[PDB]
């Protein structure tokens, strides 16, 4: 593991949008338009 | 324009050699009131010896720890690189002024939508009632480039002022004195 | 070891003749400008200001030298500790 | 122009033969080496120094091996296939002269041989339609006008003319039984004055022999100084006629092409041909002449880089490579060592995706027959679901102005909307001040006033009497006056945009004289009064049309009739850059399959920032829709080693190879290849030109993110 | 800065003296563009128009658009007042006979088939749209039997009806078909193909009316190196050699205008171009006609820093960065008061200091450890 | 964080005074001489 | 403090190219082809405007806070004790 316990919660306490480093521009393909996670899935649209 | 510094390069050679000259001291009184005229190897020594460097060693290697002192200085040379960090920010601030002056020229020669970026061609192609239209876009675009250079050349000189400020925290800390903090004047035990 | 570390203390003081900058001395663009309020006497100011900052802050940062004791050190070794790479040289040829 | 005398007596006959100039042996490819600014053309805007710029024009591709062209020298000459090769001058061509001119030549027609090598000028034949010869039918005639672009002088003179080549009929030549391939001779055998000053007009003596020329619009020709460095010689065509351009214009020690001439050949070049040059040099003083390369120019952006003395003397061709990428989005031909995020600068061909429901045709029936409505009883016609002509309409009308405001008169024909709202009546030309956005008068107050919330088009025109189907009405009528007669007076009742007037129950009786009022009282006891104004109808009835538009998100469903096929996506259009109208909604996009997702019933799926996301086609499949421009590229540079890699961060390296018709050109070519570099999957995205080395490293210049580091090779 | 009462210090002004200015003209010679083929023989139709370039000659607008009865002049990012004051690096015309009454189909986006079939205009460059009725005194353009104006251009397909339509500026595709005439309305042309299929090209013909009318679409071109195409001015060639030196003008050279101040200079700069640009394309140099390379500086280019002291109400000139003797001879930038002392040799003249020229000091031996008004490089300013 | 990434995502949908926000839909309605000007808008407005 | 709140406030006098800097003076004296035009160039310099005085407004309150910051530590280290560093306090050796 590379987290302590206090730091899961602190982590789960916390909402991010997990960006897709790793295949992500097939991630969004695939989940569809979301609003939570439309700004990471407007990378591939807008150009950043 | 371009402003003069308010110093001379003499002035600033002066300061530097004011704090070469300030190096030495008591470093162990209670205040800053009085100056003692100890010599530059016994405050070194004197540095070392409060580092935790017992008296018997330094009087033992005395000549071995002036031979390192004298390779780290010289081997100051080879940190003017494009490799070390501190040289990296010294060229990133020279090249921040002149960006900024680069950017200010650049943004007279842009139409910014008009048929020219200059206001003679514009009186001359055109006639009153479309080059008043003309002229009041390179207006409308020149005073928002302006605005934000005045921005940025604020922002800039507040860091300045706070960097200039960390500044004499430094040499008043670490040149003037020894320090006790960690990584507050590099890293390892400070001496000088 | 030796820690480099750069801490810069000014900027470059720059004056932007706003007038000049913006119309450069047409009549016509001066008439239009004039519209848009007191902008060309406020960036003056602000600029002015600024500099006038940078100024203060350098002359604090240098009032240091006056009231600081040292001593004068040897040229060259001071005791065993070769402090050449640091001082001004002393050549009698020119200027100081 | 006098082109001069005409020529007369027979042709020199040449033997045609291909196998012989086109041998692997005689192949010396030199391709364009973009390093030293080859043929780049100097644009003409001005003359930049000392600073690097990105450039969009007519440039030749990086590393092009072109077309390489040899000729020979004589009795009878001795050419190949060239006069009868048509090529296609797409965008114009460059020319590289005398690239060898002091090395060993080998003859094509001689044996055993090395001579020194000499350059040679190419000469072209430009025309704009192509044709057969008769008496042979081989390819190669040029008809009509033709540009003919011929060196002279022994070398020192080129000839630029435009003219129709009539062929002669006399053998060896041009139009006859007997002709092969239209060569020309230059003869230095005493027939140049070679060993004198050069001075002649063999050339277009020959060419005369060839062809007769008539009705010759220009005769330009140009000095060429003898010298033997390499040039570069380049011709396009744009608005202002048609640009030759020469290195040795400005500095013939330079690489830069220099405009030199413009020719007024307006109408459009589509073709050329290499007019084959077999010199008559006897076995004495027999010399190996050298060959020049034609490299096709295309529309691309450039990175020039510009010396101290004004000099392109680097370029960076910027669809080539990534790290061409690379330089061209930081336009820096000097880019330190690290990782970069860059454009895309590769323009690829695109498809055409369609996709038009099925509707009927809207009618203009009731705008065309009876008597147009007077203006303040305007009719409006509203359109939804269906196909509208706006040809038709318009041909049947002389429109005298067609004011249109957020939209175009031509865009209002080939456009799709959500309705599609007419408002006509009968309205005299005379009168179009009173019409006009914010015009004063009683039109506007009483009659009709515009309503500028949507794209709305004012169009005033001419009944044509041949149409028979719009009976002109007895006069023109409007009101001067809609108010309301209170204790005061006058209290006066004003048009809304686009709405009708509050008398217009009032003016239903119609007026019949100029000047006729109408008054009604109304349950307050006030009187509301009508006043209308009556003129008489001139030669032809003319009526005003304001047409107005809406555009849908949705569905487009009032579309322009069009005979477009519905294109299918489902494996050809894939995955590549498509211009796409699918139901009225147009634009550039890639499209992926997808598992359907998005709001039901809705056609088109849209993000939070309203961005067409997502489609959902006819064959029932869902569809994912891309900028064009998606996958993201990062190119990481190593300077020390000058080598470069590519990571597509965030992409799978599957869709990294079916998706490969987005980046450079070098990148399509390794994604088409299955190279045993190929694409591999890491933590940050696909890397191209990557191993995975098991290696561990505490600190690299090169981090590619999440603890990965880019070991230089 | 816009404030009566100004705390002391060293500020920055600008420049609110108006001076005056002369005019430099340097233009090259060139022979006159002949709009001879626009006025002889019988207009074009305007599918097949006819294109004129000049370049490298000089041209009298007056004289062409005299000889017509102007009915439309609509023009773009150019006036057509300025289209005969102006100088050019060519000057494009395409001028067909067209009726009058069809200037709705020749605007710009219009529908129909006069911009999809027989003419497009062209708007990447300034153009200017002219309508003229030729009137009847002029008979060296002879009237046509019709106008003649294609109304299709396609290539008959299996599906058929390929409209084919023109690019801005260029010709139909219909062209070489169209070329026999179209003696009736709605007279159809077709040609086979090699691939098999027909282009198929439709004429309208309609009769010309008692005047003839013309259309010209003039275009033209700025460049930055020379404009040749220039009208014809007898304006004469000023010297800037003595006179109009060091002070503000409004230069007119080979096609390039504005307004600068002219200086001595050693040629520096590209060895073929007459004007001389910076990285940020600012007239920086131009070599004129006499053999000279002369110095372009705006017309206000000096820095002008005014110190002022408050308590003794006293203030003085510092011009930064320019040597005391280019201040005397180029006095004809600053203040009235400025112009007046730089005229009269003051005994508190101009003082070359190491920021620049100063006006109002004098060299002291004073040192000081603080001051309110720094001049910059450890220089101080001593209020009287 | 997300926060930039929302307004840099939105500035792209605004039509800034034009007639649409997409560069398509204004070649499609209009003709080189609007083109060019609503082009012009949004390319501005872009730039800041 | 003031030149924010004067900025502001002056921001809403000048017309930005337009005929007026009143929306009512454009609704008069224009119509709504034109009035579109005009109310359009007046948001855009506005909301470019309000946008720019928000963003100062959050960097001066970020300074703020930082300084803030910077008095507590001042508090804790001059006013409630003593300092044995220097210049930290003032010059000198520092007492209260
Ligand atoms: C002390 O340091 C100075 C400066 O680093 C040394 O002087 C250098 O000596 C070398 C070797 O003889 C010369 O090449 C350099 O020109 C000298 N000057 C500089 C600035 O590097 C000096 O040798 C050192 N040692 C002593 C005992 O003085
Ligand atoms: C180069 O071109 C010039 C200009 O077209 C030619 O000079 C003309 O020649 C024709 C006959 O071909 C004469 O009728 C004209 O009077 C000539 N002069 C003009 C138009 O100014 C010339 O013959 C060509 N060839 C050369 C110089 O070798
Ligand atoms: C052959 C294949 O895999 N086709 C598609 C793929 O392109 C797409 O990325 C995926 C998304 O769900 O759906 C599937
Ligand atoms: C009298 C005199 O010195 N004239 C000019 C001077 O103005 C100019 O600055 C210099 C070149 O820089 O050439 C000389
Ligand atoms: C729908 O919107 C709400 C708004 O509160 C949000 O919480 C929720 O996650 C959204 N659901 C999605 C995007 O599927
Ligand atoms: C020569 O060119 C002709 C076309 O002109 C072509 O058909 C023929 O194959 C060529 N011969 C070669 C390449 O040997
Ligand atoms: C050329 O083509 C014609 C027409 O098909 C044919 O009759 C003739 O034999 C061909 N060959 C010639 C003229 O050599
Ligand atoms: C030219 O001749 C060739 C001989 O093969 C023939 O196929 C071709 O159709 C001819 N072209 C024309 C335009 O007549
Ligand atoms: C062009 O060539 C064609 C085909 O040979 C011929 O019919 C026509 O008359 C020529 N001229 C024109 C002006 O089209
Ligand atoms: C040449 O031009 C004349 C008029 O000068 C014309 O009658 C003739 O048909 C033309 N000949 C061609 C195009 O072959
Ligand atoms: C060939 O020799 C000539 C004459 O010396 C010289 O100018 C030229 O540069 C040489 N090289 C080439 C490639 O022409
Ligand atoms: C539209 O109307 C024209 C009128 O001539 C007709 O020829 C055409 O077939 C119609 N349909 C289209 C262009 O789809
Ligand atoms: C231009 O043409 C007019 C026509 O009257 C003539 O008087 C004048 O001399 C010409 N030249 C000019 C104005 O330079």
């Amino acid at each position: 593991k590379y987290r302590s316990a206090i730091e899961d919660l602190l982590f789960n306490k916390v909402t991010i949008a997990d960006p897709g480093y790793m295949q992500g521009y097939d991630e969004c393909m695939q989940q569809g338009p979301q609003s939570a996670r439309d700004l990471i899935c407007a990378q591939y649209v807008a150009g950043y | 324009k371009v402003l003069p510094p308010l110093y001379d390069p003499y002035m600033e050679a002066a300061y530097t050699s004011s704090l070469l000259g300030s190096i030495a001291g008591a470093s162990w009184t209670a205040g800053l009131s009085s100056f003692a005229a100890i010599p530059f190897a016994q405050s070194i020594f004197y540095r070392l010896n409060g580092v935790g460097i017992t008296q018997q060693v330094l009087s033992e290697n005395q000549k071995i720890i002036a031979n390192k002192f004298n390779q780290a200085l010289g081997a100051m040379q080879t940190g003017f690189t494009t490799t070390n960090l501190a040289f990296n920010k010294v060229q990133d601030a020279v090249n921040a002024n002149a960006m900024a002056l680069s950017k200010l020229a650049a943004e007279l020669s842009n139409t910014f939508g008009a048929i020219s970026s200059s206001i003679s061609d514009i009186l001359a192609r055109l006639d009153p009632p479309e080059q008043e239209a003309q002229i009041d876009r390179l207006i409308n675009g020149r005073l928002t480039s302006l605005n934000a250079f005045v921005a940025q050349q604020l922002v800039r000189t507040e860091a300045a002022a706070r960097s200039a400020q960390l500044a004499q925290d430094k040499v008043n800390e670490c040149v003037k004195s020894q320090s006790k903090r960690n990584g507050f004047c590099g890293t390892g035990t400070h001496i000088v | 070891g030796v820690t480099q570390e750069f801490i810069e203390t000014t900027i470059q003081k720059i004056t932007v003749d706003c007038k000049q900058y913006v119309c450069n001395g047409f009549k016509k663009c001066e008439d239009l400008l004039k519209e848009y309020g007191q902008f060309c006497s406020k960036i003056n100011q602000a600029l002015h200001g600024a500099n006038l900052r940078q100024d203060e802050s350098i002359a604090n940062l240098f009032s240091s030298i006056k009231t600081q004791n040292t001593q004068p050190l040897q040229a060259g070794l001071n005791g065993d500790f070769n402090l050449t790479m640091l001082q001004i040289p002393q050549v009698t040829t020119g200027e100081r | 122009v006098d082109m001069g005398t005409t020529g007369s007596g027979n042709c020199i006959e040449s033997q045609v033969a291909p196998d012989f100039f086109e041998t692997a042996r005689n192949i010396w490819p030199l391709p364009i080496d973009t390093s030293k600014a080859e043929g780049v053309i100097y644009p003409n805007g001005k003359s930049y120094s000392n600073i690097s710029l990105t450039y969009t024009g007519l440039y030749p591709k990086a590393n092009d091996l072109g077309k390489q062209y040899i000729f020979s020298d004589g009795s009878r000459l001795f050419v190949s296939n060239y006069s009868r090769q048509v090529e296609t001058f797409d965008d114009g061509f460059i020319v590289r002269i005398g690239a060898a001119s002091n090395k060993t030549g080998t003859t094509v027609i001689s044996q055993s041989t090395n001579r020194p090598i000499k350059k040679i000028y190419p000469a072209f034949m430009l025309g704009h339609s192509v044709g057969n010869y008769t008496p042979t039918n081989i390819t190669g005639r040029y008809l009509n006008h033709t540009l003919v672009i011929l060196p002279d002088g022994c070398g020192t003179l080129v000839h630029a003319f435009y003219c129709i080549l009539q062929p002669r009929t006399q053998a060896y030549c041009a139009g006859a039984s007997t002709f092969t391939s239209v060569t020309v001779w230059d003869t230095p055998a005493s027939d140049c004055a070679n060993s004198q000053s050069y001075n002649q007009l063999a050339n277009l003596n020959a060419f005369k022999l060839y062809f007769d020329l008539i009705n010759c619009t220009f005769r330009y020709n140009y000095t060429i100084t003898e010298d033997e460095n390499a040039e570069w010689f380049g011709i396009t065509q744009d608005t202002q006629g048609v640009h030759l351009y020469s290195s040795r214009k400005e500095n013939v020690f330079r690489n830069n092409m220099f405009h030199f001439a413009t020719l007024p050949v307006y109408q459009k070049i589509l073709y050329y041909t290499v007019i084959p040059r077999s010199i008559r040099s006897p076995f004495n003083d027999r010399k190996a002449w050298a060959a020049f390369y034609i490299y096709k120019l295309h529309p691309l952006t450039y990175l020039l880089n510009f010396d101290v003395e004004g000099y392109i003397t680097k370029a960076v061709d910027c669809g080539y490579d990534d790290f061409a990428q690379l330089q061209c989005s930081y336009e820096n031909f000097d880019v330190e060592t690290g990782v970069y995020s860059v454009s895309s600068f590769e323009a690829s061909p695109r498809g055409e995706f369609i996709e038009q429901s099925v509707t009927k045709e809207c009618d203009f029936s009731p705008m065309l027959t009876g008597t147009p409505p007077p203006i303040y009883d305007f009719k409006r016609l509203v359109f939804t679901n269906c196909n509208y002509n706006l040809t038709k309409l318009l041909s049947l009308f002389q429109v005298s102005e067609f004011s249109c405001h957020q939209v175009s008169p031509s865009s209002l024909a080939t456009g799709c909307y959500s309705s599609l709202t007419v408002d006509y009546f009968a309205y005299s030309t005379d009168m179009s001040s009173y019409l006009q956005p914010g015009s004063a008068g009683e039109i506007v107050q009483f009659n009709y006033k515009q309503d500028f919330s949507n794209p709305t088009c004012r169009v005033l025109a001419t009944v044509p009497t041949n149409l028979t189907t719009i009976t002109k009405p007895s006069n023109y009528v409007h009101l001067t006056e809609c108010y309301i007669s209170t204790a005061y007076g006058k209290n006066y009742l004003f048009n809304a945009p686009g709405g009708y007037t509050p008398c217009l129950s009032l003016a239903s009786s119609g007026f019949s004289r100029d000047r006729q009022s109408h008054s009604q009282e109304l349950p307050d006891g006030s009187f509301l009064t009508t006043t209308g104004s009556v003129y008489s109808v001139g030669s032809n009835l003319q009526m005003a049309f304001i047409i107005s538009v809406q555009y849908g998100t949705d569905t487009n469903s009032v579309c322009p009739m069009q005979a477009l096929r519905n294109d299918t996506s489902i494996e050809d259009k894939l995955d590549v850059c498509v211009e796409y109208s699918l139901h009225g909604i147009t634009g550039r996009g890639v499209f992926h399959n997808c598992t359907s997702v998005g709001l039901r019933n809705q056609r088109f799926v849209y993000d939070t920032f309203d961005n067409l996301v997502g489609y959902h086609s006819h064959n029932g499949n869902y569809y994912c829709v891309r900028p064009c421009v998606s996958v993201p590229v990062s190119v990481i540079y190593d300077k020390v080693s000058n080598s470069h890699a590519t990571l597509f961060g965030s992409v799978a390296c599957s869709h990294v190879t079916t998706m490969m018709s987005q980046f450079s050109r070098m990148t399509k070519t390794n994604l088409l290849a299955r190279t045993t570099p190929g694409p591999l999957q890491t933590t940050v995205g696909c890397a191209m030109g990557f191993i995975n080395s098991s290696m561990v490293v505490d600190e690299c210049q090169l981090p590619l993110g999440q603890s990965l580091c880019a070991i230089p090779p």
